[PDB]
């Protein structure tokens, strides 16, 4: 098939010539007439677009490298003392035993309960007789 | 009547689900069709291994297969006198054929059964298409030469298993007894027999006779005439041979059972004297990038055969073909390494390389339907092609089809032939597109400019067509036009920009300086232009990559180039630009403005300053 | 070594460059210093080969430099009683400074020539020094035992070239002629030379006299005058030497000519006789992270130097620290070996270390500024500290300073105990985050959830702090912690991961099996790993970029190898890997997990092999 012109074009962004590979295999083919190197470039033109729309996302932090401010020093003071030599004696991984990270969190709960019940009891007198 | 409602069959992987598509052939004797084929294969073995030893012909010399045919018990006797089978070709190779653990390379290591899928390629076709019609297999072979008591029973019905028992047979080569189902008396009538084994017997040298048994009052008189002409396909005239007894030839020498697409009988001599017979495959080879052969030219010597399979005829650019060679000139005694060493056989394989030339070009021209199919098999073979041999780039570049922008599909039907047929009044460049990605193909801007001025283009979207591309600058003397930039040609033609007009520029200034502040000196300049795209930020360059490859522009401060700081441009009106300018709030502003710079920089580099800036701010924008 | 072949120009500011100029130092007389420099350690070599073979004094029991002038053939002549310099000596050493090829380490293996920049250090400064005050220089030399026909003569005029010849020096030693320039009289005049003599040899311990002759009518007396003490710095009572003499001392055994941030001059007498000196410098050495040394201290005993570059006396830990140590106890006949392996020899290194301790601690109260100046060049090595003896990690951990949220700088200058006082109410645990780079991880806006808190945060972008940490799990009890992250993704043992176990790997299997098919090979692996996290996927790495650096891990394909395709593991239960699951439409399916994995990739690589496609998603997705 053919779209009118010839050119089902699509999306745009940028260009780049492909290229990784140069020196590979042996050499055996058919025969000598060494001559289809003559190359040629070119570009003067610019279309417009159509692409404007607003959908909606879904927020969340991102993890990574990390290192920021904040504002804020003090200091102290106490031990001192050095000698090593750097060989292989505490050359080893291990690193954190439990902590915190306890900044914020959103906790969404849900429960529901109506029930209910009725029973009184009833006050029953007696009757009194007098006499002279 | 019938009446053919409805259809529907859809599978692809695995060697063995996509034999059973054509195993029934709609035909069912694909079966009689396929055994003798490897009773052709031991009768080749056996006259390779008789140079070795003549002791095998056991004093008879008739090197014959013979199919007698029975009612009663419904059964059909097909017994050449090849090698037949020892006790290792039986076990070690039926046995993986039935349950053992080939799987597709190996169950266990993925090595040592390795060499059976060229094995199954072969009998492995012959095997379930007789158990589509036999309701018992009982093979009772021997091997020629070879101790009597050596000899090999085997059985099975059709299940994963094999009844293997030693026996005694005088008599060498295999003899196989396929009990038919009842039903099944085709192949137990003799005017059916007759056109069965001549339909494939003709392509086979080895003289295949029938039982003429004539069953007559005390004239019960058991004869055996040869149905087959009796003669090798390569030797024999022409004339004689018909177009299938060449598609049927292949499947023997092959290992195969496919319909090949075109093929080349040739006969050379001279010094070099030999009769060639190539073919083009229909399917891509499981071993095609395998070390491990699939592909191959079954070496004959003086109608003697020596090795099959032998890839050493034919260069590794050829790969694609499959066939045979007789050369009546090599040596008998010639071996791998011979084949591999001695200067004849190099000749002799660039004597081939020619065929393969004339048998690509005439079915390129003949049937590009077929040549298609070819092409999607064996492309990325015939893809070193113009990379090795730039000299008769043109010529290859005749056989060398891409995808274009003529289609929005990945099919490389279109060729730089169908291109000339193509190209405009005054074009003497054929426009190019690349990428080592079909999706990066399609992320090129450049395709609409294409679109409206009506010209055609190539969508390069192969790994090893850059390869080609060091070479492949020029195609029958016109030059090709790459979209490597694109450049200031348009400096003061930027008014057809929309409506990205001076009200949206007024507007602009106190932006273009918050940012050419925010940024700095990690930027030459940020200059706000018309560039319109789906791209809301693209740079602009001086000279090779702005400057980095120069003598002069790495002399301006030697650590990356201070100029190659690129001119970071916006688009006023893209919806990325304007979302970022309804944002006035400092740390979104800067969030929006750097991602734009680093996306930038990251189209004219690939590589980034800082590549977590950006993929902070990319991310975040998508999630939050 | 046999060099040549090697032609290209990139060299500027590495060590030659920088000593060019400031060897100008707007001094002129820093030539005087060096020609004596050079004068003292050849007379000091030649004590080394004294205890190697006495008549190798040439019957010279004084060894002295006497310097000597001419006023009216303007030419000056330092000539010491030293070594002298061997043939090979001056050829692969003054004519490697003129006209060789030494490159930085050796143009070929980049080994042999590598104790050329040792020489170039102190001579190459003095080389050019020289010609400042000199129009021409030439060297007459003889070295010790060899015979005075043995002498050797060298030639320049400042060139790029030089003039080597064998002539007769009955003499032993160095003979420097240097031939002032016309106006450059000044460094003729005998007060003026004695001036200068007495302000460097004053801390140099040989014995410099000076021509004093009475050429009178008929009167040729010849008389020398030493300006010099005649004793070393170190063996010279500590209050009398001052201040310069320490700080022009320094640039003498550091082949250098910066000042130094501070000092420390101790003599150790008794028991186990040794004299200390040690320096710390201003600018961290070239041979930091080189193979060959500067680091270490010069070893001298008895006053009698053994060699320079001793890194026995220091570890890598200390590496940095210059000085020398003079020892009256350990033998003149002390090996390389006998200064690693010896007792007496590592109490010397013990005590020196410790004495190293009391200089840094000190420091950082008397001079935080000279104390933030020297870890920001030395603290990277001295940072193996802990990770190395955990007997004194806790009193290591008191010399360590890392980065934290107290500021956006990269000076690394908060110490541990400084982050103990900067605890907040129940902050027991010491946030910590390491980083590849400052910058890098300075983008991320996640930290402001620290911020609002109130926890200040440990930045470290070093690179071998992420092995040191590994034992820095505690300091003055409060234990170090990771908010790199932590949910779910084990919470009991393995699928307790919101839910996405059994059921959703039901719909997860044929998704992996769609992914590896749509990328075919563009990936070794994907992977479903239920690591909950904020970050919708990652790529995981055996070794160094994937496998792009190492034998096996190029010796798999040989091009970008298949290895180094990363594996591609993306978490089920993230939203956007929830709506690429909900995704049947082929395009955008493909388009959701291939944005994922660009973006996972170009956080390992920093680089994207095609950029254009990815950033047209995030330009496709944000623009709508």
């Amino acid at each position: 098939m053919a779209t009118s012109t010839l050119i089902k074009a699509i999306d745009g962004d940028t260009v780049k010539l492909m290229y990784k590979g140069q020196p590979m295999t042996f050499r055996l083919l058919l025969v000598d007439t060494p001559e289809t190197k003559h190359p040629k470039k070119g570009v003067e033109k610019y279309g417009p677009e159509a692409s404007a729309f607003t959908k909606k996302m879904v927020e969340n932090a991102k993890k990574i490298e990390v290192e920021f401010d904040k504002g804020q020093r003090t200091d102290k003071y106490g031990r001192g003392l050095a000698y090593i030599y750097a060989d292989g004696k505490m050359v080893n991984e291990a690193l954190v035993r439990q902590g915190l990270a306890k900044v914020a969190y959103v906790y969404k709960p849900n429960n529901t309960h109506e029930q209910h019940l009725r029973k009184s009891e009833a006050q029953a007198k007696k009757e009194k007789l007098n006499i002279w | 009547m019938k009446g053919q409602e409805t259809r529907g069959f859809q599978s692809e992987v695995k060697q063995l689900l996509h034999l059973m598509i054509h195993s029934l052939y709609s035909n069912k004797e694909i079966f009689l069709r396929e055994l003798i084929s490897n009773a052709s294969d031991a009768a080749d073995k056996l006259r390779f291994r008789a140079l070795s030893n003549p002791d095998l012909y056991e004093g008879d010399g008739e090197l014959r297969v013979r199919v007698s045919f029975d009612k009663d018990k419904r059964t059909l006797t097909i017994s050449d006198n090849g090698v037949g089978m020892t006790r290792d070709e039986v076990i070690d190779h039926l046995g993986t054929i039935a349950k053992s653990g080939t799987k597709s390379f190996l169950e266990s290591l993925g090595s040592d059964q390795a060499k059976d899928s060229q094995l199954i390629g072969q009998f492995g076709v012959g095997f379930y298409s007789a158990f589509i019609v036999a309701d018992k297999v009982t093979v009772r072979t021997r091997a020629a030469g070879e101790k009597p008591e050596n000899g090999v029973f085997w059985e099975s019905a059709g299940e994963g298993e094999y009844t293997v028992a030693d026996i005694t047979k005088e008599d060498r080569g295999t003899e196989i007894t396929l009990h038919l189902r009842e039903g099944e008396d085709e192949f137990l009538d003799d005017w059916r027999v007759r056109s069965i084994i001549s339909k494939y017997s003709d392509h086979i040298a080895l003289p295949v006779e029938i039982e003429k048994r004539e069953e007559k009052d005390g004239e019960t008189v058991i004869s055996w005439e040869k149905i087959n002409k009796a003669q090798a396909l390569w030797t024999r005239n022409k004339s004689e041979i018909t177009d299938e007894e060449y598609k049927e030839f292949y499947k023997h020498i092959a290992h195969d059972f496919n319909d090949p697409l075109t093929w080349s009988h040739n006969r050379v001599e001279g010094k070099q004297e030999y009769t060639s017979l190539l073919y083009i495959p229909s399917q891509a080879p499981w071993d095609m990038w395998n070390r491990d052969h699939k592909h191959g030219l079954k070496l004959y010597v003086q109608r003697v055969f020596i090795m099959d399979d032998a890839e050493q005829f034919m260069p590794n650019y050829l790969r694609f073909v499959r066939g045979l060679i007789d050369s009546s000139d090599l040596p008998l005694n010639v071996s791998r390494e011979i084949l591999q060493d001695s200067t004849v056989t190099r000749n002799l394989r660039n004597a081939l390389t020619k065929r393969v030339l004339q048998m690509l070009e005439k079915l390129a021209k003949d049937d590009a339907e077929k040549y298609q199919t070819f092409w999607q098999q064996f492309g990325l073979v015939l893809k070193e092609g113009p990379a090795e041999d730039f000299a008769n780039q043109e010529a290859i570049a005749k056989l060398l089809r891409f995808a274009s922008t003529h289609t929005d599909s990945s099919a490389q039907t279109v060729s730089l032939e169908d291109y000339v047929s193509r190209m405009k009044e005054g074009q003497e460049k054929i426009y190019y597109i690349t990428a080592d990605s079909y999706a990066a193909a399609k992320s090129s801007p450049h395709l609409e400019l294409l679109r409206k001025k009506g010209i055609e283009v190539l969508l390069l979207s192969d790994r090893i067509d850059e390869w080609m591309m060091n070479y492949l600058t020029e195609f029958d003397g016109k030059p090709f036009q790459s979209v490597s930039k694109v450049d200031e040609s348009l400096e003061k033609l930027a008014d057809e920009v929309d409506e990205s007009a001076k009200e949206a520029e007024k507007a602009l200034t106190p932006f273009i300086d918050r940012v050419k502040a925010l940024l700095g000196e990690r930027v030459k300049d940020v200059r706000l232009t018309h560039r319109l795209t789906d791209t809301p930020a693209i740079v602009s360059t001086d000279a090779d990559e702005m400057s980095t490859q120069m003598a002069k522009l790495f002399a301006a401060a030697g650590q990356k180039v201070p100029e190659v700081k690129y001119i970071f441009e916006l688009n006023p009106d893209h919806v990325l630009v304007k979302r970022a300018a309804d944002t006035e709030d400092e740390a979104k502003f800067s969030e929006w403005v750097e991602l734009l710079l680093d996306q930038a920089l990251l189209a004219e580099r690939g590589t980034l300053e800082d590549p977590n800036l950006f993929i902070r701010r990319m991310n975040q924008l998508l999630v939050s």
